[PDB]
């Protein structure tokens, strides 16, 4: 009911992963498809385990830093900051900018502001 | 919209204690988070356990006030609440 | 959706029938419009059947 | 003691029978697995998706 017309775009790139899709979709058993849903399901769950574990350990070196900048008492981080590095919710350059925030100021809850969505590449006919 | 506080309070508390170590009936729904033998980097696995037992997403800023077991239970509530719209 | 999942993902062939109420208020307006047929034939012509 | 031997030795030769059918019981356990994967509720829970 409610398609964008962003995603009903006609263009040369979408008439070839038309093809793609009707392999995957009408020219593959179903079976063969389902075992690699599972294998697909499992890999993710390891890759979202090692994504938890690096975010800890990044909370781990930030609250570290954080004591060298602010030079006290501060051994504290924010849950505001490691949520949102859960969730993908932070550009590259927000993370580095609150690094080097930490690292001079300590201020441990000044954060940057957040990170917008990306919206759908369009070319021309092109893709 | 029509939440109920009371399933969302007892798996609150069962997941707690299934995190820490601690037995259900002695976390009660107002002990906080430091007496129950936790420290600061351990309220964020807590967080991120429920995050994965009930599938929704903490909002932050909520997420940087919580102290009680009754107001994390009390923002997932609120969060469960507002699903459809 | 359950009528739509399931003929879309062919399970629709083996199922036991189905018998279904339609009940739509009295309408003599001045229209010739009637929405029985209409939604039943919006849900054959999103199938395709 | 007699009886006792007889049935052990009787035991061993079908086990030798059982080592002349390994691999054609193998597969049938084999497709067997197979065909069971295909009946479960997940799998039409994954066909309702797609
Ligand atoms: C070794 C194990 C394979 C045994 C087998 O029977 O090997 C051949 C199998 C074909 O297996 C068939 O697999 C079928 C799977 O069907 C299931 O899946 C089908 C979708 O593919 C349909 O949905 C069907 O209704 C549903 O039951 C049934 O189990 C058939 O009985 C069985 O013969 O192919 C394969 O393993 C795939 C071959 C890949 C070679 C490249
Ligand atoms: C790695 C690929 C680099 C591009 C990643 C951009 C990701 C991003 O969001 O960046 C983070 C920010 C973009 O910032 C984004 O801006 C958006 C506006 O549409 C929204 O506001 C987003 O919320 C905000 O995050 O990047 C920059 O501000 C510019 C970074 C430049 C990166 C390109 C470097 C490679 C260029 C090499 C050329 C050198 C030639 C001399
Ligand atoms: C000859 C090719 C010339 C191309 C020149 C270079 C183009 C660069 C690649 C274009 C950017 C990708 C656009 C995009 O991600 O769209 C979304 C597409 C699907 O297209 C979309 O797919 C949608 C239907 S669906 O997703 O497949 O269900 C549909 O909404 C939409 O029409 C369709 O665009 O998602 C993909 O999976 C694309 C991944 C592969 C692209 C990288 C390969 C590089 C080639």
């Amino acid at each position: 009911t409610d398609i964008p017309w962003a995603e009903k775009r006609w263009t040369l790139f979408s008439t070839v992963w038309y093809l793609v899709q009707q392999l995957r979709f009408v020219g593959t058993p179903p079976a063969l498809r389902y075992v690699a849903f599972l294998g697909w399901r499992a890999l993710m769950f390891q890759v979202y385990a090692a994504h938890k574990a690096l975010v800890l350990w990044q909370c781990k070196l930030d609250a570290g830093l954080a004591r060298i900048g602010s030079g006290g008492a501060t051994a504290t981080f924010s849950k505001t900051m490691a949520l949102r590095r859960l969730h993908w919710r932070n550009s590259p350059l927000a993370e580095a900018l609150y690094a080097l925030n930490l690292y001079k100021t300590g201020r441990v809850h000044l954060l940057p502001p957040v990170a917008k969505p990306i919206p759908r590449p369009t070319f021309f006919w092109l893709f | 919209a029509a939440v109920d506080k009371a399933k969302v309070l007892e798996d609150v508390r069962s997941i707690i204690s299934t995190q820490l170590g601690t037995e259900l009936e002695k976390v009660a729904p107002e002990a906080k988070f430091v007496d129950l033998g936790a420290d600061s980097l351990d309220t964020v696995e807590i967080m991120m356990a429920l995050e994965e037992k009930f599938e929704i997403a903490l909002e932050e800023e909520g997420a940087e006030k919580i102290a009680t077991v009754q107001d994390a239970a009390d923002m997932i509530a609120a969060q469960i609440a507002a699903k459809g719209n | 959706g359950s009528l739509v999942c399931q003929i879309y993902s062919g399970l629709f062939n083996k199922q036991i029938s189905k018998n279904i109420l339609l009940v739509n208020p009295k309408t003599t307006s001045n229209n010739l419009v009637d929405y029985n047929v209409l939604l039943i034939q919006a849900l054959a012509g999103e199938t395709e059947m | 003691p007699l009886t006792r031997a007889v049935l052990a030795v009787v035991r061993v030769r079908e086990l030798l029978r059982a080592l002349l059918l390994l691999p054609f019981s193998a597969v049938g356990g084999a497709v067997a697995a197979w065909q069971g994967l295909f009946n479960s509720q997940r799998y039409e829970n994954f066909l309702m998706s797609e």
